[PDB]
């Protein structure tokens, strides 16, 4: 590798071929794995020179080398990305999207993905410079399979970064412009394209219900459910995130997920060996049991109540916390018959065992659930049977001890339970 | 009942 001093000497030479050789040397330096000297290159003042080289249409090699060098600077910290933006790189890269050389257009796609991925402000600035139309034009072919794999993967990833980040979410008109192409990519047979398409959809459904509706109206829920069942963990993870986001919306949006058959995948998801999959599947279940009584009934019909008993009994604690929410939501909105069924499946003992958790929030959630189950027992006149159940498995000990607990909501609801049923 | 709502850069080697 060259030294930064020699790269500077070559780039300042006013000899195009000397500049090309030095820019290639900079590219190779910035491509090394262990601590590339990004800050040294920035401090040397080379970014504006690299940006000017992006416009040298007669010398496509120096366009490519400078695009690659700038890509790897913009891959770093926000301050390093800002240095690239401050050098004028955004409109220069957008102009390169139209290059007749595929490897150069691809490098501009990559660089814009790094810039837009930095945060909402740079994302929106890339959009304001007009990046979306030429990016989408590169995908305006009747069959995506005619494009090179790596080219298509890079385009999908950059589009996904234009969809990500919040405060603010991406402009509504930009999302509307991107979504039809994103839906095509979501049906494309390549695992990396599918993964990044799912991530993009997961970003667009992470927000207010109006944003969820824009996505659900494009008809993607059945494809998301298909990808929910994929064998590749990098696909299941964003597919599950998107499905989980969608069921945080309206009852009607939640129903599209149920109608598409998503619940049939959850015996596997709720026992998945990856902790984060179990956690986010249980989170998704908790928002489905926050739904209508007919939606709770679909959870019952799919045999998922025993699986909720399972995760409550034994899982990572964060998963158990989501399971507690699923139970409290279920008992808050369920019929008496649905709550009777939950007790019959064995919920009481794992519920009580979690009252030993040194976590104030899960205790409040569990005490709420117990209260909800007692209210169902009152309508059946069987609160005595439930009190014996709670005592037999060691639950009265822990409720009683929770009267002497610090947090106010805890001992309040705790004392209430004992006065009225014990 | 409560609904509960919830790299980005690549180096070219």
């Amino acid at each position: 590798n060259w030294s930064v001093e020699d790269i500077v000497k070559g780039i300042n030479s006013n000899n195009l071929e000397s500049q090309l050789q030095a820019t290639q040397a900079a590219r190779k330096l910035l491509s090394r794995e262990k601590q590339p000297p990004i800050d040294n290159i920035i401090r040397a003042g080379l970014i504006p020179k690299f940006v000017s080289f992006l416009g040298k249409t007669d010398c496509s090699p120096i366009q490519f080398e400078s695009a690659w060098a700038l890509t790897n600077i913009a891959s770093g910290t926000s301050e390093q990305t800002k240095a690239v933006v401050d050098g004028g790189a955004i409109p220069a890269f957008i102009s390169l999207l139209a290059s007749p050389h595929a490897h150069i257009s691809e490098q501009a796609v990559w660089a814009l993905g790094n810039i837009a991925g930095d945060g909402s402000a740079f994302r929106d600035l890339v959009i304001k410079h007009g990046a979306i139309d030429p990016l989408l034009a590169l995908l305006a072919v009747p069959d995506l399979s005619t494009l090179a794999c790596g080219y298509l993967r890079n385009l999908t990833w950059t589009l996904s970064n234009l969809c990500r980040n919040k405060n603010p979410a991406p402009p509504l008109d930009a999302v509307e412009q991107i979504l039809p192409t994103l839906v095509r990519l979501l049906h494309h047979n390549d695992p990396e394209v599918l993964a990044d398409s799912c991530w993009a959809i997961s970003y667009l459904t992470d927000g207010p219900n109006e944003r969820i509706e824009m996505v659900v109206k494009k008809g993607v829920v059945p494809q998301l459910v298909k990808l929910l069942g994929a064998t590749e963990l990098p696909i299941v993870t964003p597919a599950l995130r998107a499905i989980g986001n969608i069921v945080t919306g309206t009852d009607e949006q939640t129903q599209k997920v149920i109608d598409a058959g998503a619940l049939a995948v959850f015996p596997s998801l709720l026992t998945n060996p990856k902790t984060n999959i179990q956690k986010e599947a249980t989170w998704t279940m908790s928002n489905i049991t926050a739904g209508r009584q007919d939606q709770i009934q679909q959870v019952v019909n799919h045999g998922l109540v025993p699986f909720l008993v399972g995760v409550l009994s034994k899982a990572d604690f964060k998963t158990q916390k989501e399971a507690a929410w699923a139970i409290t939501n279920y008992t808050s909105g369920g019929t008496v018959e649905q709550i009777v069924y939950l007790v019959h499946c064995g919920i009481i003992e794992p519920l009580m065992n979690l009252l030993s958790a040194k976590d104030t929030k899960i205790i409040q959630v569990i005490l709420d659930a117990i209260s909800n189950i007692f209210q169902a027992a009152e309508k059946l006149g069987e609160t005595e049977k439930l009190s014996i159940m709670i005592e037999e498995c060691g639950g009265l000990d822990k409720i009683e001890a929770l009267q002497r607990h610090e947090n106010e909501s805890v001992y309040k609801a705790s004392l209430n339970l004992i006065e009225k049923y014990f | 009942q409560r609904k509960r709502k919830m790299s980005w850069k690549r180096v070219k080697g």
